[PDB]
């Protein structure tokens, strides 16, 4: 048997509901989202880190000439010189006064610490949500994990739950996103091949142990002047550590709606937005006959005290009569009230108490007891302390938020003004076309 | 059997692959019957077999 | 400097242009795409193939009773029986009568030959393009490949080419697409976890050597009806094989714009759409100043014959008088006419013969030598053969596609239809004003 229900997507707080069938006894149903994991479909683009300028030893041709070819290493840079005369520890490394050349080449590759200290750039899109549930109906629990597209079923021991689509969809990420050591930032990096020297992304690689390392980092050589042999150079600042200086805050403390953001599959797990509709195929063996349940008459509430907070502060009592004992469900049929007991023990002629919560200063809601409507009015008051540490249960609804005193003063004033202009208009028209006779 | 199938090429091209052979490209060029250079009983023939 | 030019995206056919600096001789520039690959962003969901219905050996407890447990393997199924009495080749394998209960069992996994003909199912987002250029300027040929997004510099031997973003944005690949054995079908498969008994997506797993296989293939059991021991099972037909019979045509004979589909990175290489707005940074070494290139003193064009078609039908003739024996870049400055030859050796006096190909019946285009311009003008005849095996070199553009005598015979009619009514109106107002003196 189907039962359409649109539960709110906030984890931890349950959602009271009754299912009902003709000739059967009604029975409780509560649906809590114990966990949820919003994972996107992502695409790896490139691994970058801090580079390492290697400079091979310079090539000197004694009394001749040289020229550089073209290579394919990461930011290869060569330019020849002339008129050198280099010295080692034992001097005079050539044998003609300033008629020879030296070579000067330089390139980069990865560091021996980038296997821990790299930064995996990604590209995310179209996140698709998952929900772990906890269904319990008629003192029998069940644990289910399902997808929240409107097709994929969730089955666990003769109980089938299909979750509808999301109300409003978002993911807390942008299109381009980067990662290092679990800290998911939110950056718009230059893509593969478009390197600028001095920002994030001047080293590109497929994997970190690959060979197609492409890079530009403004390495320009200089002419040596001193008689000892070395090669001088100059190079821009490593853009990876320049990003690392002022990266900003990570998105584990910037994401809206309050959710833990895992890294290793890149979850966005366990935050709360919108409502998700489900529909539960309850097996009919878990029902009871209406010729078995305790039928009751003489139902009437009596309110002890009311307080509109986010805890179970409002108390409430009932009076009943019955003909046999057992259990019967309890439920409030409003959107501004919840109970906290879903089953109670009923005796022959006794009377029990309950507890409720509300977000409305005018508590006018209909409780139920074992399938029997009974209206009971209450009046509430604002709370004592005004910061607690457990989330609210009920939204504001805009019309139960105003009390009956506010409405009767307001609409009495409007009715006075409207009745005044209507009585003026009718006296005007009827007295005009009564006096105008001749 | 031993058949024959008409088709219709365009300005941009048409390729057809007979079995395991390589695909062959075919383009058409504007060859309307007539001449766009005089005697106006006939200009409206060349500009009608293309764009009627 | 850098010279912007929008080369069209048709592979093979070059687009000639010449550049001009003050004080320097003009320099030709040929641009042609030779091969262009279209690669999307790939997200893998699962792998399906033909299943293999395994039935483990039937557990029989003599003189007892059974009940199952739970597992996690694919399509796990329990159905205990009642009052069985099996038979091996030795008769009466069991002893205790009328209450023996056997345990049947059934589940599924992949076929052993699944490694070759499995059907990977993918998901495609927002493809990117990579073109292979070929640039020839001033007898210096340069090969390069570049990305089409407008910030990626494709550099090759002192020549920086920044191809800007393409106009049209699409791909033959829609959102959901399967792949088997190189053939790229196109299909809207069920999303992960959502099985269907008898269709594609019947058995899903993230890798072929995995153990988290899921399945829903509608295995209903039967009570054993013959005295011997077996397990009477029935199962629906495979969704993969019946999908394979009704698969439809692949993408290689349905993809528009002439795209050839390579499967191994899932590319759509070598097809033609839009224009590619690029810009070429010419180095300052291929420029001799205008005092050294031999200037031409006068030119006068005269054409010989036309056939406007795909191939080089029209022939050209310039008659010049020059200064020395150097070179001259040759370019026609139209958009409906393109020349075969790009440069020609010059004499102090002499003739020349060129070749052009156009698509309009009047050849009123302008031909430039080294420094001067000379308008060519004649009428051109339609081609004779209806089908030629090479594509057109310039476009149709529908302004000069209409002939000259057609405009000279229709615009006279429209001008007369306007002239008669404007003469009628002016003589109307003149006659009414001249009689209007009273
Ligand atoms: C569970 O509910 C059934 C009827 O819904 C009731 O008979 C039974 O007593 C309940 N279990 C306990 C432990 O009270
Ligand atoms: C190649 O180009 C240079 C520069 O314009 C020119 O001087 C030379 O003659 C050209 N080569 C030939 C074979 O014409």
């Amino acid at each position: 048997f189907e039962h359409a229900t649109t539960v709110p997507n906030v984890p931890g707080i349950p959602y009271k509901a009754l299912v009902e069938r003709a000739g059967y006894a009604p029975l409780n149903l509560e649906i809590t989202v114990v966990s949820s994991e919003l994972t996107p479909s992502t695409n790896k683009e490139y691994v970058t880190c801090k580079f390492h300028t290697v400079i091979p030893s310079p090539q000197v041709k004694c009394c001749g000439s040289l020229e550089c070819k073209a290579s394919s290493k990461a930011d290869y840079t060569c330019r020849v010189f002339g008129g050198v005369y280099p010295f080692m520890w034992g001097g005079a490394q050539c044998f003609c006064d300033s008629e020879n050349t030296q070579l000067s080449e330089a390139y980069v590759e990865f560091a021996p610490d980038c296997t821990i200290d790299h930064a995996v750039a990604l590209k995310v899109h179209t996140a698709a949500l998952k929900v772990g549930l906890r269904i319990v109906y008629g003192n029998t629990t069940a644990h289910l994990d399902t997808f929240v597209n409107g097709v994929t079923p969730g089955s666990s021991r003769d109980l089938k739950v299909i979750a509808g689509p999301i109300s409003a969809a978002f993911s807390p990420f942008d299109h381009k996103v980067v990662i290092r050591k679990g800290l998911v930032y939110n950056y718009d990096f230059p893509e593969y091949g478009a390197m600028k020297p001095g920002a994030f992304g001047d080293i590109q690689a497929s994997s970190l142990d690959a060979t197609d390392i492409v890079a530009r980092t403004d390495i320009r050589l200089l002419k040596p002047s001193v008689k000892n042999i070395h090669v001088p150079y100059t190079q821009a600042v490593s853009g990876y550590e320049m990003w690392k200086n002022n990266s900003g805050r990570p998105l584990q403390e910037t994401a809206p709606f309050g959710c833990k953001i895992e890294v290793e599959p890149l979850r966005a797990s366990n935050c709360a937005y919108g409502h998700i509709p489900i529909s539960i195929d309850i097996p009919d063996a878990a029902f009871v006959r209406s010729s078995e349940s305790p039928t009751i008459l003489e139902v009437s509430c009596t309110v002890a005290d009311c307080i509109y907070s986010a805890d179970f502060g409002g108390s409430l009592t009932l009076q009943y009569k019955a003909d046999r004992e057992g259990h019967c469900p309890v439920h409030s049929h409003s959107t501004t009230a919840v109970l906290k007991e879903a089953t109670t023990h009923v005796t022959a002629v006794g009377s029990i108490t309950l507890h409720f919560s509300t977000s409305s200063p005018q508590a006018n809601f209909i409780v139920s007891l074992c399938g029997k409507k009974s209206t009971c009015n209450a009046e509430c008051k604002p709370p004592a302390d005004h910061i607690i540490g457990e989330p609210h249960k009920v939204d504001q609804e805009f019309q139960a938020a105003v009390s009956k005193t506010s409405w009767n003063w307001l609409l009495a004033l409007f009715g006075g003004a409207s009745s005044l202009i209507v009585v003026g208009l009718i006296v005007l028209v009827c007295s005009s076309m009564l006096i105008n006779t001749r | 059997g031993s058949t024959s199938r008409n088709f219709s090429v365009g300005r941009e091209g048409l390729e057809y692959v007979w079995g395991n052979h390589e695909p062959v490209r075919v383009w058409a060029q504007e060859s309307a019957p007539g001449d766009p250079h005089g005697w106006p009983h006939e200009i409206i023939i060349h500009y009608y077999h293309r764009h009627p």
